[PDB]
């Protein structure tokens, strides 16, 4: 007698029990985020708890039920991922260890601080330093943030970063991963699906491969950006270095985004903020979300409920509490779907809107599976699904058709290019940058990098992959890897590099089955019925299938391609293939802004 | 005349698995009224119109009144399987009778959540039509035994639903009152 039978009886319960307790945790996390009292912290946290408490329950019982014998697959993907038991498998010491640890580097980051020699005022990350790094064209302030970020918060970390590679080292040979970077990609692991499987280490190969045919285009927009930086900081720039670290729009180089305004191809050319026009036509928050919700029902995709409606919070509340405006879609179960967002009549809230109901779509298509499958195929999925809508409906095909636009309203090439530059500098300009620190915290786990080599690999690979160099020497004092409130925090990173490749298979499939002409970028998908039809039948999957079977529902490719992101951008890539006629592409390693 | 006001209009319902039955005799009943309220989301007869059965006679009558979530309410009717039809309220093949339901979420949903409903999640075998099982045995799924406590393979026969004023539509609580028309060889007392 196969005890599958039991474990169907016990993943009934569990469903049931799980529906309830995690119900409340996300209403009481919700009233914190509504409401932001210290009665709702404790309330939060008290619901929060019951709720973990019953995980560390539940895991464990789910332990004793051998995967081997659940030939009905759902059921072993169940008690799979109720499976995944993590710190768990540490000694109680140790796993009190690697919390201290963690809780350290959080709250170093969250909370460190660097003096101006300037005013001796003592600035942080989210306020005064990256102002600094977004909005600043001085090259000395911006070294100096940079720096001294890297070093009065860097430094600190240092050895909490090397305990914590020992520790969840430790954590991830006790559940039968190689190293923690094997524990992180098995989150790609697919098992007994003939011609579907897929390897923890083929992530390493595609992602590999993918990123060896976006180098051109990455060296391109490189050789670029150097050109336009080194006339806006000529004594500081080579023409054929890599670009100063501390001088990339952020504290990290991570998004390009805000070199815009001195990359900008044609600086004079209008660019599209509808912003001046729904103000001009007294549009409000609950416009901008019914014109979302009118996007996706163009698409044969379902109505808000009315639930949602009564429960979301799409205005600054403004009337007994405050609220942590960071626009987030929850899925709190049973049907409940909300979306909180400080909503401005703004073209970039607008997209948000977009953006946070297609999560909402996401949510409301699986909300049939059981729970433990109620989520998005992979780690990427979820948000790519957000960005193909905002992608839709920043086009002027979308803006003209819900008469944002004038219907005369055309836009120029120029206008075209200077779109694609801008997306090319947040989209393509975090690719070499997040390979390459996952490929470092893959390689640092592995042991493949020796702790007295950790930042001289770094900036090695800093110099290499990303074409970047430090304008200041490091040694092992330093970690700034962990500068990044993703390494700091324990999170895995190539999320984001998948979710990138994901959006744009996704959004040429939705616009072939659209039977959209012409370049793919400008491609609505609004009234287009068919695509929201081969998109819901990957989102109602939810992770119920592999996330190779779920890509292929709408890509007809069972793995990951960057054609759709090098056919997204091939105007721009023809753009920099002309523009640099005349410039270095690529970067010699060895050029240093301090070897003076 | 015929006591329907407190079976439809009870101030709480029954939870499905004890599900309360009424005997209704000697009375006179106009069921047009019930049907032209039409405050009723759900009101099927497997039986006859509610036409005829104002114009006819049964011996007896059984309104058997519970509350059970929306997408559960396709449960109450002869032929169907899951949760609700096999563990809980069972309608015979041949089911001559009504069901009637409707949405108590302004009744039966408070923030918060309300736990006084319940419903039966396991059981040994499936019921038979009409019965009743209110049994608090913890359900043994394994091969140890439970010795009365949820554990290991030992999980409580009862689980509650959570009914919330912003649960959506199909989680949301509905009162269902199942009238069953019965005849004897003794003489009919409810007519119309
Ligand atoms: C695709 O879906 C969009 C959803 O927004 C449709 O947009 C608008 O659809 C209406 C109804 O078909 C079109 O008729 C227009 O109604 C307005 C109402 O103010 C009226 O002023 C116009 O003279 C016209 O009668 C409307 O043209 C259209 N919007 C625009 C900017 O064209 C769209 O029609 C759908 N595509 C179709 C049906 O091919
Ligand atoms: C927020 O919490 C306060 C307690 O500080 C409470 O009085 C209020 O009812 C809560 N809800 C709101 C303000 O919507």
């Amino acid at each position: 007698s196969t005890t599958e039978e039991q474990a169907k009886t016990f993943l009934e319960k569990f469903n049931h029990e799980a529906e309830d307790l995690s119900y409340q945790s996300s209403l009481a996390s919700w009233n914190y985020n509504t409401n932001i009292t210290d009665e709702n912290v404790q309330k939060m946290n008290e619901a929060r708890a019951k709720w973990s408490a019953f995980y560390e329950e539940q895991s464990r019982m789910a332990k004793t039920y051998s995967l081997e014998e659940i030939q009905n697959l759902t059921l072993k993907r169940q008690l799979k991922a109720l499976q995944h038991s993590g710190t768990s498998a540490l000694s109680a010491e140790k796993s009190k260890r690697l919390n201290t640890i963690l809780n350290k580097m959080s709250t170093i980051y969250s909370t460190g601080k660097v003096l101006d020699p300037n005013t001796q005022e003592c600035l942080a990350l989210e306020p005064g330093l990256d102002d600094i790094m977004e909005n600043s064209r001085d090259y000395n302030r911006r070294l100096w943030a940079w720096e001294g970020w890297r070093a009065e918060v860097g430094k600190q970390l240092r050895p909490l970063y090397e305990e914590y590679v020992v520790l969840e080292n430790e954590m991830a040979r006790a559940n039968n991963y190689e190293d923690y970077g094997d524990y992180w990609r098995g989150d790609y692991e697919v098992t007994g699906a003939g011609d579907y499987d897929y390897s923890r280490d083929q992530l390493m190969k595609d992602v590999e491969r993918t990123f060896a045919e976006i180098k051109p285009l990455y060296e391109q927009l490189h050789a670029y950006v150097r050109a336009k930086l080194m006339h806006t900081y000529p004594s500081y720039i080579s023409p054929t270095g890599c670009l100063p670290a501390h001088l990339l729009g952020d504290m990290w180089g991570r998004f390009w985004t805000n070199l815009y305004s001195l990359t900008v191809p044609f600086e004079h050319k209008p660019s599209i903020d509808v912003t001046e026009k729904m103000e001009n036509q007294s549009w409000d928050a609950e416009r901008i979300f019914k014109e979302a919700e009118k996007f996706f029902v163009s698409i044969s995709l379902p109505y808000m409920t009315q639930g949602f409606w009564d429960n979301s919070m799409l205005t600054e509340p403004g009337d007994g509490r405050k609220v942590v405006c960071h626009p987030t879609a929850w899925d709190l179960g049973k049907g409940d779907f909300r979306i909180k967002m400080c909503t401005k009549v703004t073209m970039d809230d607008f997209l948000t809107a977009h953006h946070e109901m297609g999560h909402i779509q996401y949510d409301m298509a699986y909300a049939a599976q059981p729970y433990l499958l109620r989520n998005g195929a992979n780690e990427g999925f979820h948000e790519a699904v957000g960005e193909i809508m905002s992608l839709s409906a920043a086009t002027p095909h979308y803006l003209k058709a819900l008469g944002l636009l004038a219907p005369d309203f055309h836009e120029d090439n120029e206008t075209e290019i200077n779109f694609l530059l801008k997306q090319a500098l947040t989209i393509v300009g975090t690719l070499p940058f997040t390979y390459m620190l996952e490929k470092w915290r893959w390689m640092v786990f592995k042991g493949e990098i020796p702790k007295q080599q950790w930042m001289e690999k770094w900036w090695e690979m800093k110099r290499e992959i990303v074409g970047v160099v430090e304008p200041l020497p490091h040694d092992e004092t330093y970690c700034d890897p962990a500068c990044l409130f993703h390494v700091a925090e324990d999170y895995s990173f190539i999320r984001y590099y998948t979710r990138t490749i994901y959006q744009f298979q996704f959004h040429e499939a939705l616009c072939k089955t659209a039977k959209h002409e012409g370049a793919l970028f400008k491609c609505d998908i609004s009234n287009s019925t068919e695509a929201g039809q081969r998109l819901l039948q990957m989102l109602r999957l939810g992770k119920s299938e592999p996330w190779t079977l779920a890509l292929e529902n709408i890509v007809g490719i069972k793995t990951m391609d960057v054609k759709p992101l090098l056919n997204y951008f091939e105007p721009l890539f023809t753009w920099l293939k002309e523009q640099n006629r005349n410039s270095f592409v690529g970067w010699s390693t060895e050029w240093t802004p301090y070897s003076d | 005349l015929c006591p329907f006001g407190e079976v439809f209009n009870a101030t709480t319902f029954a939870s499905v698995y004890a599900w309360n039955r009424k005997r209704i005799s000697n009375c006179v009943a106009d069921y047009s009224v019930l049907y032209n309220s039409t405050s009723f989301s759900t009101f099927k007869c497997y039986g006859v119109s509610p036409t005829k059965l104002n114009d006819l006679c049964f011996t007896n009558v059984y309104a058997d009144s519970f509350v059970i979530t929306g997408d559960e309410v396709r449960q109450i009717a002869p032929g169907q399987t899951g949760k609700i039809a096999d563990y809980n309220y069972k309608l015979p093949d041949d089911f001559t009778g009504c069901v009637i339901a409707w949405n108590s979420k302004h009744i039966d949903a408070k923030e918060g959540g309300n736990f006084n409903y319940l419903y039966r999640l396991f059981r040994k075998a499936n019921l038979k039509p009409f019965e009743r099982d209110i049994s608090t045995e913890i359900y043994q799924a394994g091969s140890k035994p439970c010795n009365g406590q949820t554990g290991l393979n030992c999980y409580y026969p009862l689980y509650r639903y959570g009914f919330y004023p912003t649960d959506g539509v199909g989680h949301q609580p509905y009162r269902v009152v199942v009238l069953s028309f019965e005849l004897l060889n003794a003489p009919a007392t409810v007519c119309g």
